[PDB]
DNA sequence: GGTTGGTGTGGTTGG
């Protein structure tokens, strides 16, 4: 996260860290959507151009964390994965279309003050919250700047959703309805972005109707980080909800 | 269930340091 | 240190 600030304790209790078993390495963020299911970006698991193809036994998740690297005794919980599900139409060849994956935990995680699921939006929440100029919130332990830098605790930044024509004109990569972009415009006089290492982490919005946090996006891609006239791109969660629901219904 | 309601915030009627900025953006 | 820094009559937690 570029130009964010340190999270408060418990501020993002659905935040999940995806960790490679060996070498030990932070891969990506992720989010907790129930006691057994974690959402992330597909490219965190599968990206052949970088020779990346992880299965369940390669990975673990760490939940309830605040420090990036210290094991937070009696606070964080570690979960093995039973199974990974990547969206079958995930396009890694071109533009990371449908950049979304589910990971089923081997055992339910016990909730705590530090560990709690975020809501997924329904059609009404998505219609009313996902509008240009409304701000959501992105969290992660990824780079603090483009490299050409790692934070000691979870970073947070709030960013406005951007009109689709503006997103589309900012880049030559093909944008689809499965994506949205967020970030300040060059002369808005505020800054901030997700960056490498933040993929899979949630873009969330707090509903003014019921006071709950909904995960509207997944950190997916960008070109550099926090550049003027560029925006961060996010997987559009509600657009892919039929697939999410299909996987949870069939495989839980 | 109680998805999206944080034990250390909404559940204790405490606001975090920057959520009002989100609320203001709807205005 | 440790599944882990830099300090705790801990901390988002023991000894
Ligand atoms: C894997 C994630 O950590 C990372 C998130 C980048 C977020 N950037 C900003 N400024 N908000 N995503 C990536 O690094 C993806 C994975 C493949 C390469 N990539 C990119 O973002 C490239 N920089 C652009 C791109 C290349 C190919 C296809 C789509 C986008
Ligand atoms: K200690
Ligand atoms: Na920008």
């Amino acid at each position: 996260i570029v130009e964010g600030s340190d999270a408060e304790i418990g501020m993002s209790p659905w935040q999940v860290m995806l960790f490679r078993k060996s070498p030990q390495e932070l891969l990506c963020g992720a989010s907790l959507i129930s006691d057994r299911w974690v959402l992330t970006a597909a490219h965190c698991l599968l990206y052949p151009p970088w020779d990346k193809n992880f299965t369940e036994n390669d990975l673990l998740v760490r939940i309830g964390k605040h420090s990036r690297t210290r094991y937070e005794r009696n606070i964080e919980k570690i979960s093995m994965l039973e199974k990974i599900y990547i969206h079958p139409r995930y396009n890694w060849r071109e533009n990371l279309d449908r950049d979304i994956a589910l990971m089923k935990l081997k055992k339910p995680v016990a909730f705590s003050d530090y560990i709690h699921p975020v809501c997924l939006p329904d059609r009404e929440t998505a219609a009313s919250l996902l509008q240009a100029g409304y701000k959501g919130r992105v969290t992660g332990w990824g780079n603090l700047k483009e490299t050409w830098g790692q934070p000691s605790v979870l970073q947070v930044v709030n960013l406005p959703i951007v009109e689709r024509p503006v997103c589309k004109d900012s880049t030559r990569i093909r944008i689809t309805d499965n994506m949205f972009c967020a970030g300040y415009k060059p002369d808005e006089g505020k800054r901030g972005d997700a960056c490498e290492g933040d993929s899979g982490g949630p873009f969330v919005m707090k509903s003014p109707f019921n006071n709950r946090w909904y995960q509207m996006g997944i950190v997916s891609w960008g070109e550099g980080c926090d550049r003027d006239g560029k925006y961060g791109f996010y997987t559009h969660v509600f657009r892919l909800k039929k697939w999410i629901q299909k996987v949870i219904d069939q495989f839980g | 269930a109680d998805c999206g309601l944080r034990p250390l915030f909404e559940k204790k009627s405490l606001e975090d340091k920057t959520e009002r900025e989100l609320l203001e953006s709807y205005i």
